[PDB]
């Protein structure tokens, strides 16, 4: 504390902005954690479920009755649901256009799905990208003014300046510090996401084949 | 996507020469 | 073709050359 | 104010690492106006497409404004045009139509995606290497003292310390131009991946509308 | 000898920590995944063996429905793929290529899973391997501040109150280069080896589809 | 200075290949992307050629004048209709044999044209994982030579071992400098062809399409 | 090998570990390039027999006696030919699935060999990925052994030290330059190990190509 | 297929030096 209070305004600002990175990478940590859990339990059940020898409109029907609530592949079940019965009230698009306009039905939710699934994702990457960078920025600089200031003075052979590059190598340290846990977030939950949106491709192109299927008997 | 800590390096060179001087 | 390699080792160690002697140059 | 006195390659390569800032910053406001509008331009676009309204009338809504046309509306425009192309030049297979408009579609994806990003690897460039050119640039600086230190011997206490912090400037300089670069450069790659999905369901769409319901006319 | 946690710092006592505990998970998930990944291996050649023994896929279906709990392998895949693809074929299914596609989902489902299955603990140690040699160097930096800031208070070093931080600096490395140093030998290794069942796996899907295609098909 | 004549001979010769392996990485440099470039521009510069709506037939007539200095494009489009007609004159009975053979021509027409087009790009590759461990090595043998060289004289002076020093710091400043380029256009250069691999298989995907619906017509 | 004739407790073990690596990668590499390249002739040899007016039975029974010695693509084409041959004249299920079992015969055979000759291929890759960090592992003991060795608290003549640091680098100078050659060889096999696969495969999709005509009839 | 160098090996060397230079 006493060493971090200690004059250089700019290092005790970029330890700061430092510190700011570390406790949001923290909190996103978490924040993204058990609702990629929550997802990823919802898309196994909903993998397990869904072909179990049950009828698509006692499906549809269920999840009707438990609307404004839905998350997960449910959605780009009932996204489309809604879009092919309501295309499919007689004079209307065809028996053929009625699949890729329930796709796009389907596939539209599916992203929107998606974005809401990797919110700040897209921030642990730059923050860990940049957060040695920042630090070093931090130590150089501390650097250069406890070596201008070693130019005017005599003698003080490393007795002086010590401090100095102390206060300036804080700055790393706290830098890898925030930026180590970034980069770990960075890649298992971008992974698991990536496996996330692999999957929900792969059950809507089940889908449609499925609903191609009730189509061509309805 | 990975830690890049190339910069550190030329610190650590400015730190040799503070010592044999 | 070789040649072709050959002229372009060429001109690499021209560029080189006269990068080492600005180095010297310059020094 | 120290970009008078240092050695002429040390000037140089604080020149050029100014000059990666100034293109990097430029770059940065240009691509993220410019990536902005297009997303505007497109979800426009797709909001007035699915209005029921019939292909032929939007294609020839947008035969008036050719020269000043760009985004997904492109995608269709170009297209539209091969699929006429070979239309009217009854010479073809049925199933070849399709597939020439999904060739100068793919084409025109491929033209609108180059020149919407250009300097992106240019950015992704300077993050790799703005750090090493700081390397060079106070290494050549270290090694300068050395040779400033070899002409008397006192153990050089005092006065190598300036040498020491005019070729340390260096790499601060290249690692403050390779922040920003770093840090946007998967910002504005990861908006371009997605323009690129937003156009390839465009076309894959427009592929799979042709096949069925626009052959007949 | 080693009594360098009691004479060190609180943090440098936490990093030394973290480091250990990751080089014992990773030496442990080693040799509880090699071990699996060999047994899978070797049951999946098995199976393909005996798949192509001539035997009709009735029989073996019927031999392998018996222990349905503690099956996986190919073996898992083709019952998942099999028992439902007769169901639909009881139940209607008129089609052929509805019964075809719903072979080739299950094929997809039990390989999605039984892979994943395989594939558990491993992305945790490609990114100790990478990652181990950036705490190390953060532990090293705080020994080095640590050391400095002693430095810069008398006169003369005194090699007393500088030892602890270079002490903290090079255990801190050693412990991170040697939690690194198993994580980076056997990641690729590991990965690999799941590559090439994963191949392995996708070529019996194949066969088996074109199999079940034939079947269905004929009659 | 030039630092070599007071440089050991190990270190001489350090330096020595590592300028050479700069300059073999910088002439490969050159030479596969103008070679790339060239491929590229003739990429598109005859498929639309191959689209603008000449007769296929009749383009192959203009070809089997330029029997080898055929390139990429014009290479696999020659091998393919060379093969589908050979099968279809000498069998003429053929249900669906020939799109299959016509295929297997273009995949090894390609990957010989690929194969030969990056021709030493997996060298690059090859003097990046590298280049920092030889330049590692020779300053590692530099210090731990001026380590051994004081261990005769009195007080343990360390600035009389200055040069010997910085010269073994001086082995990673002609280091790890021939690494970086190397890496960077091995990246570049493979993403690079990798796009033309993906250019040229949209090509099959087109052209085996084709002599689908062009068998049945015949 | 004066400095290394006391060692210690644990840095015996280290770099004598290392030698160990750099002698085996040495043995693994020259063996590796020559049944490489006398593998590869066989397959060019063999490919030129193959391509010539022999019929398929002719060089199925000319290679009966060869058996264990049989290796190369030509191990391959018996495999597959004796799969199918036990198929088509014990003839039990239509003739467009012998083929299938005839190709899963050659992958398998295929399969084989390329493990065969990927033999020690993974254990050059792993060395030189693993070799620096030993070798890292063995300096920084030997400079806290050194350290911890210093009898008095002060010991203001410290001119010692040096041999024990030499002692301690040629640790990480010995594992580098183990390095350095098996991660040039790693990439340097992998890439003729990678052309074999090819013309593997392409050998199999021409015999199966030319043996599926052949299949609904003989 | 290697397309990553190595900064690890490079650090250390010379931060084991400067611990020498520490003493």
């Amino acid at each position: 504390l006493d060493l971090f209070l200690k004059a250089s305004l700019l290092v005790k600002l970029i330890m700061l902005i430092l510190i700011g990175f570390s406790i949001a990478s923290w909190a996103i940590i978490i924040q993204r954690t058990r609702i990629l859990n929550a997802a990823a339990r919802e898309a196994e059940a909903f993998e397990d479920k869904f072909w179990s020898g049950i009828e698509l409109s006692r499906l549809y029907q269920e999840s009707q009755g438990k609307r404004d609530n839905l998350t997960g592949s449910e959605q780009i079940f009932y996204s489309g649901f809604k879009e092919f019965v309501r295309l499919h009230r007689a004079n209307s698009h065809a028996p053929e256009a009625v699949v890729e306009g329930a796709s796009r039905a389907m596939r539209i939710s599916m992203n929107r799905e998606l974005e809401n699934l990797e919110t700040h994702i897209p921030f642990l990457g730059t923050v860990g990208s940049i957060s040695p960078y920042i630090g070093l920025f931090g130590t150089v600089w501390g650097i250069m003014h406890a070596f201008i200031a070693l130019g005017a003075v005599k003698q003080a052979t490393l007795q002086m300046v010590a401090p100095g590059i102390a206060e300036a190598l804080i700055a790393t340290a706290i830098g890898l510090f925030a930026a180590i846990p970034a980069v770990m977030a960075y890649n298992r939950l971008n992974q698991r996401v990536n496996k996330l949106e692999l999957n929900y491709d792969n059950f809507m192109e089940e889908f449609t084949a499925i609903l191609h299927r009730q189509a061509f008997t309805v | 996507s990975e830690i890049n800590i190339v910069p550190l390096l030329d610190v650590l060179l400015v730190l040799l020469l503070i010592f044999m001087a | 073709q070789n040649d072709k390699l050959k002229r372009a080792i060429i001109i690499s160690a021209v560029l080189h050359v006269i990068l080492f002697a600005a180095l010297i140059w310059s020094s």
